[PDB]
């Protein structure tokens, strides 16, 4: 819980009609960070439960 | 009932927010109808919203 | 973009009092002739009579398809070229919608020659939303829209490869 | 017409202004005088100058004219000068502003 307390802050600013590219960049960055954090947390949970029951 | 545009511009139908005000975050309803009355373009409106949020 | 439908928005018979056929140049050739122009834009030129009368146009949106459209402003190299292709006096090219506002003035300058042309044409584009009306007004130097694209979208990308 | 405002305090000043674009030369000559018009403004770091662009836009709320709205933030100690010959929407009220990071939510 200590090493996971670091929060990644992200808010969706308004993007205009001519800011499709910046909007797509924001979306891709936030989605990639979400995928990374979700994968890390889930696989850590699995491996930790494994080695805990083994212990 | 309004947008940020009509709020800081001073649309006569959004005068409930007025004078010296303070906050921590602002809520904007989606189906508002009191925005820019006289037609036109508010330049750098997205940057204005970003600077207002802070 | 997922699907497009090319249509004619401002026909050549919309601009009154101006010559609609002279809008060709050797810099934009086809495979048959040497002097042509874009199949979607019209280079409006003066008739025998001078002064380039004020031209207006409009288009209403009835359907449910957004309309990607293009236009342009011509900048000659001399006041001679401007006074020959268009009338005399202050020129302008202005356009408006429910959300778009555009206004360009002629900026005459002798740029370096590219494809035998020392003049320039600034191209601009926009997307008329469903239910949005478009108005166009000009006193000269206007490249008028002729064909536009009704457009229905879904996320995709573009690849630069051989 | 001319106007000026000096900044004495320590609060930035968010301010707004606008330029009116009529639909006819008749509307322009009726609402404002005749001749070349302009709306110009300056600060220690801001420079703005807009010319009237008369055009008959589609009607929105019964208006075929337009008003382009612009905004700026006068910094503490920064002076603002405004000059116009016509078509000016003049600032009347502004907001002294003190900031700290936040966000904006679009929900019901």
């Amino acid at each position: 819980i200590n090493k996971m307390n670091t929060q990644f802050e992200a808010v969706d600013h308004e993007f205009s009609n001519l800011e499709r590219r910046i909007g797509n960049l924001n979306k891709r960055m936030e989605d990639g960070f979400l995928d990374v954090w979700t994968y890390n947390a889930e696989l850590l949970v699995l491996l930790e439960n494994e080695r805990t029951l083994d212990l | 009932d309004c947008t940020i545009e009509g709020w800081i511009l001073g649309n006569p139908k959004c005068d409930l927010l007025l004078g010296d005000q303070s906050w921590s975050y602002i809520v904007e309803r989606p189906n508002a109808q009191n925005g820019i009355c006289y037609p036109g373009v508010l330049n750098e409106l997205e940057e204005l919203k970003a600077f207002i949020g802070s | 973009g997922e699907r497009v439908e090319r249509f004619e928005m401002f026909p050549k018979s919309t601009w009154a009092g101006v010559d609609t056929s002279r809008g060709v140049t050797n810099a934009c050739p086809s495979y048959t002739i040497d002097s042509s122009f874009y199949r979607n834009l019209v280079w409006i030129v003066k008739t025998d009579s001078a002064t380039y009368p004020v031209i207006k146009g409009t288009y209403n949106n009835t359907g449910t398809q957004p309309i990607l459209y293009f236009w342009g402003v011509h900048h000659p190299l001399d006041t001679t070229v401007q006074d020959n292709l268009y009338g005399s006096g202050d020129k302008y090219v202005r356009m408006g919608t429910e959300s778009m506002n555009f206004a360009k003035s002629p900026e005459i300058a002798a740029r370096p020659a590219v494809n035998g042309q020392r003049s320039r044409i600034d191209y601009y584009w926009s997307v008329l939303r469903p239910g949005e009306t478009l108005n166009v007004e000009s006193n000269g130097n206007l490249i008028a829209p002729w064909y536009a694209y009704k457009f229905v979208s879904k996320k995709g990308a573009v690849f630069k490869s051989d």
